[PDB]
RNA sequence: AAAAAAAAAAAAAAAAAAAAAAAAAAAAAAAAAAAAAAAAAAAAAAAAAAAAAAAAAAAAAAAAAAA
């Protein structure tokens, strides 16, 4: 405790100007001090910044002049303490630049894993009646498959169009629904007209403005569990937003899209539930609020949102086996307790429908782990109801379950591409079956770009620019 | 120093070099006593366990991590060594 | 150890009395942006955002804007009245004619764009925001206070405008109507007055810029001589007039009065030679700025005097400000990783944990109790310790809980090493 | 621009910086003395340095004291500013050779200072004054050295020329003694057929070194030994036909040319034998031998070989004694088996043979010096603990 | 008292500008945050130049001359070698004022104080940039005997332009910029001597022209009693002789500063018009300026007009340069001031943050107000990126520090720490909260 | 003889491939942090390949210009790459204070692009100030 | 009856072999023999030998609508 302390008199705690921050400090050193600053990009100045659950006694025990609000949701306002990426209107200047000229854009293969290949890029705008001019598409596709046009306010469901066109249960169902009038079933009929137009177009370009306007005008005709889905829905307007591709929007869109599909299915002239039984997960969900004042409800929920609680080895099938059967607790207030109700809740899917959806909502750590886990996802798994859970093994020889080993083969998914230019778009991967040759193919669909890639490239998740979100396992025979 | 759970090693100054618990294997869960290893005297230890992994272990104190493990089943009250014995 | 206790007008003329306070007030004017403007134009329009306005009639066309591509405070003007710019050829020609226009008091043309965001079409241009834009008539007469003007400042502003003349006439062009007092902008306690508007909005409306050889810009030179003369004349007669309040005395080319320009109140013959050189707009002269500067001939040295004197005063006060950047990077390293929520409760940060006393000394400085136990700063001791830890020298340090536990007597260079090790481990793997 | 930082070379360990201070203290500006006790074992690098606050007093101390005996050895005080550049350039000490064996750096320095201040001057002045008649003299730079070359190449200096044209190796006073017209290392060609005559030893051999003397070596037994002495011109052509005409054909038969009576100017034959012995000298065992010390005196190679007969193929049983008298502890059995030697590491380490225990370690004279290094370590350690004890003992 | 540097990239290190060679306008840097290195090291060298003393006596020289103590010599390259020099740094009683004191000993025929008094007031009434304060002149009995002391200001970096370009270590010359800058400084000071009605004085040509300031200075200290320490139109004619001498000199020394070769001075009988017409990298207009500065033939005390009767544009470009230097000086001074404010701000921040008893729960909150305090601290300091790795961005932090330093009424949304209890808060409230907390803890009368 | 006439690197930075590839190279140079170190004092008893396999356990030399003066005279210098700055720290701590013959094998960072002469300049300045000071004190 | 301690701290010590004139031998074809810092001190990255770089990929749009 050295005596270089003969005097330090004035407590000059802060903001005195009889002595400024000019140091009267150090003894004379010899070498480099602590402030050696390492090089960094610092590339986030000015990127347009913007702006039941009761408050627990994690913070209520020290609340006075309080104003808390327990309202933060992870899909709603994103990652905690995160810093957004930078994309100014120099990217709009790139949109002013041309996409491609006198070559093939269909290069889906970069030598570097970080670089986005040219096939995963934005395709340029479709100039209509410009001065003796129009836009053309014939280099972008050489096959006989119809294309879309992104000039619609979804920005999202174009991949869901290319997805749900390729389910023969869904396809043959809705094209059976088309032959009657069904004046009340708006989205069912108009989706069917869209898929039949893409069917008989045979490579001819298409748009979705009929079904875009129909979906929109229905969702314009607004003010239940439908309305509980809708309570966060319509915040899409005034397209200026930090998220164009947003965390939770196309997930809820596919969610209540299939919900409204089964509603209009239930209000046809024949009133089948073939898609409802065919796609629906028999989620007996047991909201065990009280010992008595609680609920058990079997809902035939056709999709599977992946909350991802602990990801309960590294691959996808135990995570789905968690998502089938899982119990947790919750602090939602049930009226039989009055105070903060420490309720619990278990979930058990009781069936195995022939088509299994997978909507993802998890932290980027496990996404980077999928970027590390080569062949993380499963191409074709076999599942069975063991006593309280669908065990989902690869083959039955691992574990046969207790009920009726099925044969579930993946058809495709929706790939979010957040490129090097900070552009977020969507691409369909699908595996069209051929019965003429009994073979398969992995069709990559960008907005109107149609190619075939290999399976393992379609299974390749190791890119930093590539992220699966919406995954459709089918049954192999139903594929 | 060694507790029921924490195995600490400070320097003669009092400054801290190491301190661990049963880190990811159950090493320092059940703790009995200290030793030294048969490469040098005032050097890395051979810390006495009984059933924390039912295998007694040496840990290289001066690198920060593992030296050796071995499978002795029975419980140990006390341990000694002159240079290379156990 | 290494240091002790250390470190109206005539020709200097630039003496703010609480000057760093004035500069941080200027940057305080640079700071805020009122988000609830209610404008039908949103924030995010054409690579710019957070559009907050200024005073009415360039009640808009004077927008304070933080930039997207640059990240810099800019001014925007709407031109919210024209709607036709049929040739981008002439728009690119104006981009050439002002993207090459380079000076000091000519504030730099950044870019232009005709938007449809106000409801209407509008050829909005941007320049550089300067804090606290005023005229000289603002600086004295329109706004409080009224500093009593000497002839020295008139020479200074004369030097400023002749710099502008030299600039735009090196660029073999002219200005037009900007030389009213309102359409110029001073830059603080010195004059250093930086014009903005430059009257080229007519060039968007027709085509008269050095192609009309009537050139016609020489007529605009003589016109700006006349505007210059009435500007200085209103300045002179209003400075003599509004010694307290008698402002303005708005005189025109019609009210030029070369009689009472010569029979002015307090302008010497050299000023009278200046204004007579301005006011005698005769035929075929195309008046030499070399001749008028030969009439001036001295004030260039006086503004260099004020410039370098104010400069040396700036570094003489800047001497005792420099001890921040090392210190701020120290705080960057310090609070970059102190209470990360994964590392708030974990194994290697407890009293049995690895990086334990890097916490302990941390708030030891920050909560050093008094004799009454009150944690009192005494920032002398704080910065003493801060420079010592920044150094890396070898000392001995008592430390307590307060009570009898976790006491470690230590030096600095190992603390340096663990700090950089932890920072690097945080930075990537 | 250093004031003075000066080379002092060809030292002896008696000259400390106290003695250098006693020499250079009446010069006038003593700044410091960097004695180059190199950090192996405080050894000199052959030199040291003296730093002076005054440039003029440094130039003074050079020009007064250049090969003057500081404590009995002549002081090689020169400039060394470009000498780390001569180190990491390869240049520096050039070969102004055939120097005089009775003239040192001082007399030839003051002689050829008209050719320049010799920044790197040495003659072969070892042995407290004796030059061998050559050395590495080099001036300021290439211009002054080339001036000395083109001005003086072959002049007279006490009846001796110099040679800087070729990089002339050592033994240059005795160069003509090597070049004497009687003695020469001949070339014994082994197993010669009788067809080779004195004519035949000059036919294909005079090109590989000129021959006048060609002797068909018959012995004192009347016959041929088969070994004939080829008498070339120079011992380098003895080199050329020991490593170019090796088992060659003169006419149809062998030329196993060995060096008949080497005169030592080419050398190092079988010195690799030395390093072959380094396969088995200090790295003794190759996991084979056994330095078994501390036998009994009754344990001869008799009882050592008796004990090690179960321990593999015994190849060398050997105990060094006081001239085949008193052994002072140690024997050796070079085995042919390494795993039986490991069995002896088990067994014959910590072993009574007769009454006194065997002691097994690999045999080296190498790390005796490393053990002395550890003795220095423990000596400075106990000095340090005693210094702390006497400090805090009050 | 010991000789060492502490500037071997040690006060703050150097940074690789190869990353700055390929860098975006969004991408800022720490020098762009704070300061470039050169101004910093120049000012610290100036500070140590002011205080080139570590506490000793120096009593072997006379040490106190009439309330001017600590006589310490300006030994930069002092042209009084092998002699007890005359130009010292000294500290006054008032300001402790850093002064060059020059004492001229051994005088006998200057006993009248009226001659030095009229040279004093005649040159104390002068006032220019390069006209260093002519002060404090009297003969004393110290510095030997009869030392006529004069006082100028200290003004470090004694850089008589041969120092600034040829003793100079990186060897940079002066191109046409500093040419016209020194031209208008000399034109200034000759206008000053035509105004104040005195001669050229004595010194020119790399003597007493030490460049103290940055942007190119003359700072000619000695224009004093050449011979009359003990006509005027002829003196203000031979001003052109001295001046055209220096101009021919440096106008050919550009050709020698092409390489790293120390030049010699090229006095009046080397001024040849063939060398005027044949030297290189010179404006031929400036060659005609030197053709006028072929010295003053008609012996009228000619003012600066016939000099400046060739040009006025480059004087404006010099004025341009001076305004440019002052403007970005004010820019980096604004950066330094806002750094000082924010450093005092974070001093107030961590003043109460981190109590030992507060660190109990996950968030380290003890009492009512402390969690709404440390609510901020995660998105201000602990900013993990969008990809998920915990990093630091100094420009998100500084934009936050800007928006909080005022304490405006604009709010902000945060999630802390459970990502359920969301919040929004305005910044004046935060300011007043920290103030009330500071009085709640460091009450500074009792607490 | 398929006489392959080689071309030296004259094509530089026309397409986007060197622009983005040198962006990846600059991203590597943000992550090297003194990998390729200047070898100083190639001593007499340490050869080029002797160095290159003494430090082959302590770094991967992707660019090895370790030579002598065409193996005639000594260079005294070369370039040997490392792994990481803490591997540089252990290479400091292991190979330190060993005289091989007369010069230590000091493989480290590259500097002194002026700063030897800046040091020599400030040392001459310090000697001048201290030399007038000591001449003044001696002249008392 | 030259009859020495039978080795601490993994000490510590063996070599596991030659010019062969044995007889009538001349003067460097070597391929190169080639030491200096240490007052806070010597310091290429890009990727590294052009022993043969043709290098504008035509264009044309009289123009829309849609009453
Ligand atoms: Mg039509």
């Amino acid at each position: 405790d050295y005596f270089n302390d003969i005097t330090s008199d004035g407590p000059i705690s802060v903001d005195d100007e009889t002595y400024p921050l000019s140091s009267v400090g150090m003894p004379y050193y010899l070498d480099k001090l602590l402030s050696a600053w390492p090089p960094v990009v610092f590339k986030s100045e000015g990127t347009i910044p913007q702006l039941l659950a009761v408050i627990s006694s994690q913070n209520e025990k020290l609340s006075t002049q309080e104003f808390p609000l327990l309202r933060y949701d992870r899909t709603k306002y994103g990652m905690r303490n995160a810093i957004p990426d930078y994309v100014c209107l120099r990217d709009i200047r790139k949109q002013i630049t041309s996409g491609l000229e006198t070559s093939d854009i269909q290069t889906y293969t970069s030598i570097n894993k970080y670089e986005v290949p040219p096939a995963y890029s934005r395709l340029p705008l479709t100039s209509g009646r410009f001065g003796t001019d129009n836009f053309d598409f014939t280099p972008f596709n050489n096959t006989e498959y119809s294309g879309l046009d992104p000039d619609v306010d979804n920005h999202y469901t174009n991949a869901i169009i290319q997805l749900y066109r390729f389910i023969p249960e869904m396809f043959n169902f809705v094209v059976g629904c088309l032959k009657d009038e069904n004046f009340e079933t708006t989205l069912l009929t108009d989706l069917g007209y869209l898929f039949d137009m893409m069917e008989r177009s045979h490579g001819k370009i298409c748009s979705s403005s009929n079904f875009q306007a129909s979906l929109k005008s229905l969702t314009d005709k607004r003010q239940e569990e439908y309305l509980e889905s809708l309570c966060i829905r319509e915040s899409i307007e005034d397209f200026n937003s930090s998220e164009s591709i947003k965390r939770n929007m196309p997930q809820k869109f596919n969610r209540f899209l299939l919900s409204q599909l089964i509603k209009e299915e239930a209000q046809t002239v024949n009133h089948n539930i073939t898609l409802n039984q065919c796609f629906g997960l028999e989620t007996e969900i047991r909201t065990e609020c009280s010992c008595d004042h609680y609920d058990t409800t079997v809902k035939l929920l056709p999709s599977l949102s992946i909350s991802g609680i602990n990801k309960t080895g590294q691959n996808i099938l135990p995570y789905i086996e968690y998502a089938m059967k899982n119990v947790t607790q919750k602090n939602s207030i049930c009226p039989t307790c009055g105070k903060t109700e420490t309720i619990t809740q278990e979930c058990t899917v009781k069936n195995l429908p022939s088509v299994l959806s997978l909507e993802l909502s998890l932290l980027d750590t496990e996404f980077s782990n999928i970027r590390s886990s080569k062949n993380w996802l499963t191409s074709e798994f076999y599942g069975s109801i063991i006593k309280n859970k669908a065990v989902l093994r690869s083959t039955a020889s691992e574990l046969k379950g207790t009920s009726h080993i099925f044969k579930y083969e993946l058809n495709g998914y929706v790939a979010k591409i957040t490129d090097n230019n900070n552009e977020t778009r969507l691409v369909t991967y699908v595996k069209k079956y051929n019965p003429k040759e009994n073979c398969f193919k992995w069709l990559m669909f960008n907005d109107y770009l149609v190619v075939e890639i290999t399976e393992e490239e379609a299974l390749k998740m190791t890119y930093p620019w590539k992220t699966p979100e919406i995954i459709i396992y089918c049954d192999a025979e139903e594929l | 120093s060694i507790s029921e759970d924490s195995l600490h090693f400070a320097n003669r100054r009092g400054v801290t070099k190491l301190n661990l618990t049963s880190i990811d294997i159950a090493a320092f869960s059940e703790l009995n006593t200290m030793c030294y290893s048969p490469h040098s005297l005032k050097n890395n230890i051979y810390c006495g366990g009984d059933n924390t992994n039912w295998g007694i272990a040496s840990i290289d104190l001066n690198r920060g991590c593992l030296d050796s493990l071995l499978n002795y089943s029975s419980k140990v009250k006390l341990m000694c060594s002159n240079n290379k014995v156990l | 150890m290494h240091s002790l206790l250390q470190y109206r007008s005539a020709d200097q003329l630039f003496i703010p009395n609480n000057i760093r306070e004035d500069l941080t007030k200027k940057n305080l004017s640079i700071l805020q942006v009122f988000p609830s403007s209610g404008k039908v134009i949103p924030s995010i329009v054409q690579d710019y955002f957070n559009l907050v306005p200024l005073n009415f009639n360039n009640k808009t066309t004077l927008f304070k804007v933080f930039s997207n591509y640059d990240g810099k405070a800019y001014v925007l003007k709407r031109l919210p009245n024209i709607d036709k710019s049929m040739n981008p050829n002439k728009i690119s020609k104006i981009y050439q004619i002002w993207s090459k226009i380079n000076c000091t008091n000519l504030i730099k043309f950044r870019d232009i764009f005709q938007t449809t965001k106000f409801g209407n079409l509008s050829i909005c241009l941007v320049f550089d925001y300067y804090p606290n834009s005023l005229s000289l008539y603002d600086y004295h007469f329109v706004n409080f206070p009224k500093f009593p003007i000497t002839n020295n400042y008139l020479w200074i502003y004369l030097v400023q405008l002749t710099n502008v003349i030299n600039s735009i006439h090196s660029q073999n062009l002219s200005i037009g109507n900007t030389l009213n007092w309102r359409k110029v902008l001073i830059t603080g306690d010195p004059g250093r007055i930086k014009l903005s508007h430059c009257n080229f909005m007519d060039l968007l409306f027709n085509d008269d810029t050095d192609t009309v050889v009537s050139s016609t810009i020489e007529g605009q030179q003589q016109l700006d001589y006349k505007y210059l003369g009435e500007l200085l004349f209103n300045l002179s007669i209003n400075i003599e007039n509004s010694n307290n309040n008698t402002a303005p005395k708005e005189y025109r080319l019609e009210e030029i009065t070369p009689q009472s320009i010569d029979d002015m109140r307090q302008i010497d013959d050299k000023f009278k030679d200046v204004l007579k050189y301005l006011i005698s707009d005769n035929g075929d002269s195309k008046k030499s700025i070399h001749d008028l500067t030969s009439h001036f001939y001295d004030k260039m040295f006086m503004v260099l005097e004020s410039s370098q004197t104010y400069t040396e005063y700036m570094e003489s006060v800047l001497s005792r400000e420099l001890e921040n950047g090392r210190l701020f990077r120290l705080v960057n390293k310090l609070n970059c990783i102190f209470g990360r929520i994964e590392s708030r409760i974990d194994i290697n940060w407890s009293e049995s944990g690895t990086k334990f006393p890097i916490i302990l000394f941390y708030d030891y400085v920050f909560h050093q109790v008094d004799s009454n136990g009150k944690p009192i700063m005494d920032l002398t001791h704080v910065l003493r310790c801060l420079n010592k830890l920044d150094a890396g020298i070898q000392e001995k340090l008592m430390l307590v809980t307060p009570d009898e536990l976790n006491c470690i007597i230590i030096s600095y260079k190992q603390l340096k090493d663990l700090i950089e090790s932890t920072f690097r481990s945080i930075t990537q793997a | 621009n250093s004031s003075a930082s000066l080379y002092v070379g060809d030292l002896e360990p008696s000259v400390s910086e106290a003695h250098l201070y006693d020499i250079f203290s009446p010069i006038g500006s003593v700044s410091s003395i960097r004695v180059c006790r190199d950090a192996i074992t405080k050894t000199s690098l052959g030199y040291a340095y003296v730093n002076f606050n005054d440039h003029e007093a440094g130039r003074k101390a050079i020009e007064q004291l250049n090969y003057t005996p500081i404590k009995g050895r002549l002081c090689r005080i020169m400039w060394s500013q470009r000498d780390p550049s001569l180190r990491k350039k390869g240049s520096g000490n050039i070969f102004i050779k055939n120097l005089h064996p009775d003239i040192d750096n001082k007399a030839l320095y003051d002689t050829f200072s008209v050719f320049g201040d010799i920044l790197s001057s040495k003659i072969a002045t070892d042995e407290n004054g004796k030059s061998k008649g050559f050395g590495f003299v080099h001036f300021e730079e290439e211009g002054a050295a080339k001036e000395a070359i083109d001005a003086l190449n072959g002049m007279l200096l006490n009846g001796q020329e110099i040679y800087v044209a070729p990089h002339l190796s050592r033994k240059e006073r005795d160069s003509q003694l090597e070049e004497t017209k009687a003695h020469y290392t001949n070339l014994y060609v082994k197993n010669i057929n009788s067809e080779t005559t004195d004519e035949q030893f000059q036919e294909l051999f005079a090109k590989f070194g000129p021959i006048v003397s060609a002797s068909l070596e018959k012995d004192a037994d009347g016959k041929l030994k088969g070994f004939g002495f080829v008498n070339y011109e120079k011992h380098e052509d003895a080199v050329k036909a020991v490593e170019a005409l090796n088992d060659s054909e003169l006419n149809g038969e062998k030329l196993y040319v060995g060096r008949a009576q080497k005169k030592n100017e080419r050398m190092h034959v079988l010195k690799k034998q030395y390093e072959a012995y380094r396969l088995e000298k200090m790295a003794k065992y190759q996991g084979v031998n056994l330095f078994v010390k501390n036998l009994d005196d009754s344990v001869d190679d008799e009882k050592l070989e008796e004990e090690f007969a179960p321990y593999g193929t015994i190849t060398s049983a050997k105990v060094m004694r006081t001239e085949n008298g008193k052994s002072k502890g140690f024997g050796f059995v070079c085995f042919s088996t390494p795993e039986e030697a490991t069995k002896a590491i088990t067994e014959k380490n910590q072993q009574i043979v007769a009454g006194k225990p065997l002691y097994v370690a690999i045999a080296q004279r190498k790390d005796v010096r490393r053990s002395q290094l550890a003795q220095q370590i423990q000596a400075r350690n106990q000095m340090r603990y005693q210094q702390a004890t006497a400090a805090a003992a009050a």
